[PDB]
């Protein structure tokens, strides 16, 4: 519904007015998807990606706030709210570049904002490549 | 065209009601097509369209608000099937579209 | 206590624990869900 | 004063002899100052329907409730759980099945599920200290009884907890009582020569 | 997606005739004669359903199911 008048003096040059009491009750609310996707290849030699789980706190028997979203297959579960730099994958790769040796490259929420997880897929391509997509929501 | 031997062809794929005719059942579809609109999908059901074309033939017109309820199916079969043969006037359903010759 | 995932074709629990190629137990469709966590959430209504 | 209409829900007065810097001033209290109970805080447990969950939460933000709100007072800052005094507490909580009889044809989702539209009537009121004597059965309550929600298919499940508290209008709109408040000055058409004829 | 609970100009609760809008329209009104027996006086109200489409019962039919 729109009035076209000189108001406030805050529409100077195109800007225009709003309504806050039509904001709030749903005028213009959008939603933002996004993307997080996590491959585990396996290579020539016969190693593999793995995903650890969550790092437990002994004193708290709770997991880390790094890893406070992680479920028990250290893949973020759907519902819970992600903040900055929480890790998403608990990835880990091997080294080599006789026994392996894993250094971490976990996925990470890069994002000045926070994300409510909505799905997490698990599929798989044919050369034992394991796929992993999360969607993230605002 | 041999016009009178050629009606024990036509009684199988058309048939005569209020002084016109009207395509039967079996020509759109047999019995395991699926829904063809968007929304809730619905299984076919002839008879629930014969039933139809039947109290055309019985009286004036389809006349009353709630046909839907009463055989249960949708409302956007039925007003959709409909579309095809007829237009609306207010309340008392549908026109037929074309003069009893 | 274990996994347990939900098929995109079917909706039927798997459970895959092993080392396996992604596959339903049930239909051939191979792409998982992970479940809604059990620790809830708190929203402004706003 | 002259009120000239009132039923339920509306009413139509006269204010004759006030200025427009009263008039105005009451339609604004009217609009953003008089306080009311809304929903502010959604605890989820499983929400596995359509309807995303800050969604949900800002369709159950906007539904009017029942309670009056003379006898409630402020939630202070912070204090995230709330007692007796300032708080009220709904429970939505709604599975949707199939339905084991039905016809063969099966069209409408009427016939095939059960639970299939949230509706606001699955809001369940929880009493919370003494609120079980304060107030009698059925004055705790959303007022509307109809409004849509969500709307599910079998399988999917709806189960949240909900926090009523009182602010003003100038807060947030779902806290302003009325729909609209507003006023007109009355007219006087007047005829300067007789209009006579066609 | 689904219905607005409330009109965003005014605010009266529009959230509930949608269901009843859809009956009437099954018992054959025109839209400017069921948006008036429902009781929506001003235009605000009145586009609240006369312009909404329900996604939401097309987007149940993608939803995954028992
Ligand atoms: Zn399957
Ligand atoms: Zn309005």
């Amino acid at each position: 519904t729109v009035a076209v008048m000189s108001y406030s003096g805050y529409d100077i040059e195109d800007a225009l007015v709003l309504n806050k009491a039509s904001l709030d009750r749903g005028f213009g609310r959008c939603l933002v998807y996004k993307n997080a996707k996590c491959t585990l290849k396996r290579y020539t030699n016969q190693t593999f990606d793995k995903v650890m789980g969550p790092m437990l706190d002994a004193a708290t028997r709770k997991p880390i706030w790094r890893h406070e979203i992680l479920d028990a297959d250290g893949i973020c579960s759907p519902g819970e709210k992600v903040e900055n730099k929480q890790v998403l994958v608990n990835k880990s790769m091997p080294t080599v570049t006789q026994q392996p040796q894993y250094k971490d490259v976990p996925i990470t929420y890069k994002g000045a904002t926070d994300s409510y997880i909505e799905k997490v897929m698990i599929s798989s391509n044919a050369e034992d490549a394991f796929l992993i997509k999360m969607l993230l929501r605002q | 065209i041999d016009s009178v031997a050629v009606l024990r062809g036509i009684q199988k794929v058309a048939m005569l009601v209020q002084g016109n005719w009207v395509v039967k059942s079996d020509i759109l579809y047999p019995k395991d097509s699926s829904s063809p609109h968007s929304g809730v999908p619905a299984e076919v059901l002839c008879r629930g369209r014969d039933f139809v074309m039947w109290k055309f033939t019985q009286s004036r017109w389809v006349v009353r608000k709630e046909v839907a309820t009463v055989t249960k199916l949708c409302a956007e079969d039925v007003k959709d099937f409909l579309e095809h043969m007829a237009v609306v006037r207010i309340n008392k359903g549908w026109e037929f579209i074309l003069p009893y010759d | 206590q274990p996994m347990i995932y939900i098929c995109g074709e079917c909706h039927t629990e798997n459970e895959i624990k092993s080392r396996d190629p992604i596959r339903c137990r049930e239909c051939g469709y191979r792409i998982m869900y992970k479940k809604r966590t059990k620790r809830l959430v708190v929203f402004d209504a706003r | 004063v002259d009120v000239v209409h009132m039923d339920e829900n509306s009413l139509e007065f006269d204010m004759v002899g006030i200025d427009a810097a009263i008039a105005n001033a009451f339609r604004r209290i009217l609009l953003a100052e008089v306080p009311t109970m809304a929903v502010e805080k959604v605890l989820v447990y499983n929400n596995t329907s359509i309807v995303q969950d800050e969604i949900l939460a800002h369709r159950l933000g906007l539904i009017p409730i029942h309670a009056d709100p003379r006898l409630f007072e402020y939630r202070n800052q912070g204090d995230e759980e709330g007692t007796e005094i300032d708080t009220l507490q709904f429970r939505l909580q709604v599975r949707c099945t199939r339905n084991p009889h039905a016809a063969k044809d099966s069209s409408d989702p009427n016939e095939l599920y059960v639970n299939h539209k949230v509706y606001t009537r699955h809001m369940t009121w929880i009493p919370l200290g003494n609120q079980a004597d304060l107030f009698p059965e059925g004055t705790i309550r959303p007022v509307h009884d109809d409004i849509l929600i969500a709307q599910l298919r079998p399988g999917q499940e709806i189960d949240l907890l909900m926090h009523c508290v009182k602010g003003i209008g100038k807060d947030h709109a779902k806290f302003s009582p009325v729909a609209t408040a507003s006023y007109r000055l009355l007219p006087d058409i007047t005829l300067l020569e007789p209009v006579e004829g066609e | 997606m689904i219905i607005p609970v409330r009109c965003f100009t005014c605010g009266k609760i529009v959230g509930n005739k949608w269901e009843a809008y859809l009956g009437l329209l099954q018992a054959e009104y025109t839209e400017g004669d069921a948006l008036d027996a429902l009781g929506l006086k001003r235009y605000c109200c009145r586009r609240m359903l006369l312009a909404h489409v329900d996604l939401i019962e097309k987007l149940l039919n993608y939803a995954p199911l028992e």
